[PDB]
Parts: structure tokens; C-alpha cells; sequence
């Protein structure tokens, strides 16, 4: 089916999955349950920032996810992501609210990835970079409840007009182009992600979280991946 | 493990 | 229909539709009869480097066409590029060949574009840059005669096992993700592409060129812009 | 002497010396009397961003001031700065007051240049950012009244502890590392610098301004260019 | 004394100092001794290029080698560089020749280091790429018999006019702006290195080798220091 | 020319 | 104008 | 260890 490999800013303590008691961030490679998990002291109503890095030669998916004035929190995981994802890839942000909520809003979000070849002065890359979001994003699939131009902001889940985040919602943003991961005569390959988000909640325990993923280019919302699933996966197996 | 949410 | 801005390498001239008698690099605003002309010195057989410029300040579309050890060719024109492309389009490359034939290879093919909004570090931009193509290569449009993976490179003519280019063939390449140009926001939109290629022909009188373009996202090549069309104009008004 | 080009934010009206009467942007080669001035609607305690761009294909320096939810402000000229500044030179920031005064705080500084040679794949490429400054920053020069640290900013100049603009000051920062403007070989020469600043006066004219500039690698504050002279200047002719 | 880190690519099996019994990458930590070495099957006449990587998130050095149409050679070390080098350093590249000799051409070297704080849009970065060397870098500081402009290159160890390496040669180049690795706010610290070098011998057997080093900022070449010492170390221990 | 500051 | 190929 | 220099 669709393959996941997700970086996780989990909201939402769903102990019954394998979630620690809190919010945390944590690395999903193909499961909502973490392979690895570090503990967050997410803070609602703060703008955050979370910077997602691996390169091929290391094999180490790391994570950073900090607020301003704060320590930060990071989660790594050795994985040969040339073992779990297709030579070819879609990335995107992924998020819901289930029975409860909180609003899933996307400042800014940039994207680096680089294959360097074998021969002198050769290097394939693609790099995007959104600080402002428009109505009509070209560049960008939009799936679910995810909509744009809303303050230029991107707004993965929805959010009535006088700003109040609706639950059983998911929404999801990939990035148009396609993105080449693997090349048989690549000796280094790397990517790094970044993007600022804004979570905030009127309740005490905000839901469910967002997601930055790498998926097979024709991905889309699971069914009933609403909640706890962070419109990634179709159960919690 | 773990069981107290927040 | 489709709006056309292109720098053209012209290999051919063909002085009845106002091509200087010699091959040149010009500006084509909606029209094969380029607004602007440089004389170029062509060298059948050499790998060749173009640099293409714009800023919405200076409103100045500029082209750069040199050889290792020779002395480049420069042609500039003012125009202010919102007044005439829409604000999403895509970028691509078009070769062509007629009765006349020339190899339309390009070995590697960058593009950048930045736009700045009138906010504290706010900047949206698209880079991306092959140095190797592949047989499959997902995140670019292949229209016509162009195939990738010939060695690592994009054949936009028709070129026969023995390495020998083929007439009246027309073909282009567009980058996979529409690239936006204008925003209402921006304080200063800029982008850079640079291209290096390969022009071989058997012959004393290589046709028909190679152009840079950026039309509308929805561009298809014009029946019957082989030759001196360069695969961009449906005719020579 | 001193070789000067530099792109003026000043805030304070000397028209005796060719000021317009009202706060302005210009461009100064060797001479305080700006060769062009834009209009600036200078604000008082809000955090601007100013970017300059030149290429040596349209030989035209640019510089676009904005704050954020206003129209910018731009002012342009065609200059060759080949003919007016050496191969090798130090780019930074400069400020003052006088009589009147007003903070000069910067709160980020960029530069990018790049030189294409007619090489294939040969660009010769600085690049600096930074977006918080340290007590101890050894890659800058600091002169005159010039601090950095004090809340990670960098104060051009002197500045109360009760945050209190001193008047009668004049300070400096230039990047440690010599840059590189023009090479033989080069086909495409070209820079971009941008910078966030906070002006702030407790009076209704403040004085005198920022400016960025660009010099030989030797360049000191000439004696007496505190107030009008921005620090870049030994007189006003 | 000098602390140095940095990655060999040493050409001569000095067994009696630890080195193994064939050319070989290695990963130096303040002595000659390699921490971990990889085989290196080494090309006489070849263009080479280097990859060097590191982030403070993994704290893993690597380097991978390789040369066009053959498998690449990598060498990877678990070190926290915070605890080795100092706040500010200095990067370059170093070349030595004993008994034994090589040329220690390096025709194009890129750096790039960037610090990302906690803060939202926050980084401060460095990058320089040089594709051709003038007679006269003013960027760089030379040192020992290294010299700029032979044909566009460096030449990190003496050649006579015939083209021919000379023996007991030693030469260093460094980035005459010093490098900010650590910073209090910062959440991620990294940086990246890329050289290609023509290593070239009309012996058998070709000594001494290359190696792009990190130091405090005032390091000199150590006396007699040529050799299998690299221009790096004073002694072998 | 001009003379009226702000 | 121009009628001189190459 | 190693012995055998290339
Ligand atoms: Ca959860
Ligand atoms: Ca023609
Ligand atoms: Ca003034
Ligand atoms: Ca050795
Ligand atoms: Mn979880
Ligand atoms: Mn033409
Ligand atoms: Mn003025
Ligand atoms: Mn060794």
C-alpha cells in the first residue's frame, strides 16, 4: 500500500497505540507506532520550528523541533530509507483533530534535497521554499480539509471563520514535483526539511498532531485516518 | 507503557 | 493561446522571416521574429553554457552565451515580463530541426526563482538542478521527439543508434512543477537559468536552434513548428 | 583615497548638500550628494528590510527599502562599478548621528556575490548571513562606536544603556573576508546584499542615517564624517 | 598547541605510524594516527573529489572519495567536534612530499557551514566555492610552498616549470575568514566540504597526501612537519 | 533644490 | 536585412 | 598492522 516514513509531532498521549504518556515527537517508519519517540513540551499557542535531516551515508533520520526561548527536543533513528521508500518519492505535511482538536497552521515550510553523483561538479537538487501561501497554490496538491490563502497561511485542518479548530479533521499538502531520493551512481544522498507551525487549542488537551512525510508519489488520505492516525495510516497497526 | 497523558 | 517568452539559440538563419544572416541568440516576445539579436559565434561540436537573467526591478531580460576559451555573446532587452506571461507559468527547453539537422543535447539544465514579499525574511522560491538525466525522469514533462537517459542526458531532437540527428524534429522538456512568477506581495521577483549543451551536426549549415521558454503551464508544441519554429511558434508572424 | 559606492537610508534632510527635503534612499558613488534619490517614508520604530542588487550584464545598482503592510520605496542607476571600485573590496554597514540622533540597529545582514566564468560549471561564489550577532564576532570588523551582542543586534551606533541613541557617533562593520568583484575570465558578475533594520529616535528628526557600502579593502572612518557624512565620507563634495 | 582535525587522503603506507598497508582516507583527531582509515585505491593522474560531512545532531564526521566510473571509498567517526575545536576555527587544505612526491593540485574547493538557533527563522551561514585560483587570492591565506594561478589552480607543494613535484614540500591554504561551529542558541550546527584535486606522480609510488583540516585560527605549519606529517602534525604521536 | 525636511 | 548565411 | 604498501 502506501509507503510512510513520518516525522511526528504527536499532540495527542494515545497510550493504547504505544504513545508515551505526553506529547511527543517521534519517527513512524511505515506505523503509527513510533520506532522512536523523545519527549515534547509542546506549548500551545507558540509559533514552533522543526528541522527534519538524513543524508545516505550516515542512514540517520534525525529531528529538532524547538520553540523560541525553550530547549529544544530531538529524536534520531538509523534507517536506510533507500530500504523503505521507492526511488521516487512526494513529500508533503499531515495533519487531524479527532474528538478533540487544535488548529494545525503552517507558516513556512522549506525543502532540500541533493544526490551527488559520481563525476566532477555534478549534483541533481531540488529546493522549495513557502513563507507566505497563496489562494491558488499551483505547486501544491491539497487533500483533505488542508486549504491556503487563509492570512498566507496554509491550514492542514479546518478552522471555522472566527478561528476556532473543528474536530474529525484531516488534511494534507504535497508538494507537486516529485522528488528523486535514489540515482544508481549517487555517493552521497540528503535531504533537509524545515517548517514553522502554529498549534493552538481552547481545551487543556489538544489533538491529534502534524506530520511531515515521504510517500509514494500517488499517496492520499487513508480512510478513516482521522484522529489519532494523523491522516497517514488506515489503522494503528 | 506509559499512562498519564499530559 | 499559448504565451511564449523565449531565448532562442538560433543556428539557422532564415533572413525571410528576420533572422540576421548568421547564427545568433535573441529574445522572442510572442513571436519568432526575436525583438532583440546578438551575433554568435557558434562552434559546431563544443559544449556551449547559456546564463539567463531577469528582475522585476530593472524589468531587463538578459542571455549569456559562451564556450570555454572564446569570447561570450550578450543580448538584453527591457521588459517588464508581468505585462506579458501569466502569474503561474512553466520553464522549459525546445529544439527543433527541418530539412537542416543539428544534435540538440543538453547535459545539464538549472533554474532559479525568488520572490520577496514586503514582509521581515519572507521569501518563496523554486530551485532545481539536473547535472544527469534519467530514463525516467518523473519530474519533467518530455513533449514531442525529447528522451532522457541517453548517457545521462536530454536528446530534444532525434538522434539515430549511430549518433547521427535526424530532420524535421521537434521536441521539449518543462519542468514537472508550475513556477509562480508574481505575487501581490513581492517587492522583488527575480529568476536565473543556465543550461549547457551540445550542438553537433555533419553538416557545413546546422538548424534549427535551441530556445529557453516560459509559457503558460498548459503548453503543448504547435502542429507543424518543426524547422525554423523551434517547436515554440505555430508560425512566423 | 577611500573608494566609496554606497546605497543611503538617510533619515535627516541636509538640503545644502543636494538632500531632497524629506527622509530618502540613494545612490552615492565617491560623493555624499547621491547621483539618484526615491522618496522614503521613513518609520519611526519599525523594522525595515533594504535590498541591493547589481549585475555586470545591465550595470545597474538597485536597492528596494520596505516595511511590513507598506509600499516600498526604489531607486535605481546605471553604473559600471567595474570602473569605479577595484577587483578586490570590503563590503559593510555604516551609520551616524549628530546634532539629532536615532538608533542604528541592524538585526540581520546578507551578501551573496558570484562570478561565472566561460567555464563550464565554474562559479566562483561568498555567501554570509547572519541573523544574530555575538560579543565576540571575529569574521567583522567593527569600527568607530560599532557593538555587537547586545541582544544578538548589531548597534552601528552608540546606544545607552536606558536604550538611549547618543548623538555626535559614527560606527562600522565590514566582513572580515576581502571580496572578490571582478575576475578576466568572467562572464557574469553579480551581488545581492539585504539587511534588516530598527531606526529609532525619541525626537521627531532623527539623523543621519545607514548606509551599506562598498570599498577598497583598507577603508577606515575618515575623520570627522560623524552626522551628515554617514561615516562614509571626509567631506561633502 | 594547534588542535587539528582532519580527514587525509593519504597516498603513502607509513606502517611504522599506524597507517595501513595501502593509500587510504583516515579520520584525524589531533594526531596523525588516524582514529578509523578506509582503503583507498587511489588514482595517479586522475581528478578526484572529496566529500566532507558533519552535523552537531549525529556528531558523526564522514567523508566519501571517489573518481569518475569507479566505486567511491567512505570512512565515517562518531566525534562531538565541540569537544575538540574551538568556538572559532579555520578551515583549509594542506599538501606535503618527503623522500617520495606527487603533485597536490586542487582545482575547485567549497565549504559551507550554517548554524540554526532557536529561533524562528534564525541562521547564520558561510559559503565560498572557488572553481578557478588567481595569482593573487586575497580570500586566502597561503602558507608554506602552496601558490594560486598555475593555470587556474592550487598548488599545495612546489612543481617545477617541466611539471614535475618536487620533494620535502609542504603548503597549506586556509579561508582567511574564520569559522563560527558553535553558538550557545544553536539547536543544529553543520557543515559540508567539497574538493576536487588532481593528484599526480611519475614515481610508483606517490607520497605524502591531501588533507582538508579544521584548526584554531592562528595555526602555522609545524616545523618539519613535511612528509608523512602532512604539514599538519609536529610529530607522530 | 527642495527644502521643506519631512 | 541580412542575407549573408553564416 | 598492514605490511605490504600498496
Ligand atoms: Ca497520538
Ligand atoms: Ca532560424
Ligand atoms: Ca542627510
Ligand atoms: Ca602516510
Ligand atoms: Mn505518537
Ligand atoms: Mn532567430
Ligand atoms: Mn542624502
Ligand atoms: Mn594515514
Amino acid at each position: 500500500a502506501d509507503t510512510i516514513v513520518a516525522v511526528e509531532l504527536d499532540t495527542y498521549p494515545n497510550t493504547d497505540i504505544g504513545d508515551p504518556s505526553y506529547p511527543h515527537i517521534g519517527i513512524d517508519i511505515k506505523s503509527v507506532r513510533s520506532k522512536k519517540t523523545a519527549k515534547w513540551n509542546m506549548q500551545n499557542g507558540k509559533v514552533g520550528t522543526a528541522h527534519i535531516i538524513y543524508n545516505s551515508v550516515d542512514k540517520r533520520l534525525s529531528a529538532v523541533v524547538s520553540y523560541p526561548n525553550a530547549d529544544s527536543a530531538t529524536v534520531s533513528y538509523d534507517v536506510d530509507l533507500d530500504n523503505v521508500l521507492p526511488e521516487w518519492v512526494r513529500v508533503g505535511l499531515s495533519a487531524s483533530t479527532g474528538l478533540y482538536k487544535e488548529t494545525n497552521t503552517i507558516l513556512s515550510w522549506s525543502f532540500t534535497s541533493k544526490l551527488k553523483s559520481n563525476s566532477t561538479h555534478e549534483t541533481n537538487a531540488l529546493h522549495f521554499m513557502f513563507n507566505q501561501f497563496s489562494k491558488d497554490q499551483k505547486d501544491l496538491i491539497l487533500q483533505g480539509d488542508a486549504t491556503t490563502g487563509t492570512d498566507g497561511n496554509l491550514e492542514l485542518t479546518r478552522v471555522s471563520s472566527n478561528g476556532s479548530p473543528q474536530g474529525s479533521s484531516v488534511g494534507r499538502a504535497l508538494f507537486y514535483a516529485p522528488v528523486h531520493i535514489w540515482e544508481s551512481s549517487a555517493v552521497v544522498a540528503s535531504f533537509e526539511a524545515t517548517f514553522t507551525f502554529l498549534i493552538k487549542s481552547p481545551d487543556s488537551h489538544p489533538a491529534d498532531g502534524i506530520a511531515f512525510f515521504i510517500s509514494n508519489i500517488d499517496s492520499s488520505i487513508p480512510s478513516g485516518s482521522t484522529g489519532r492516525l494523523l491522516g497517514l495510516f488506515p489503522d494503528a497497526n | 507503557m506509559y499512562w498519564y497523558p499530559y
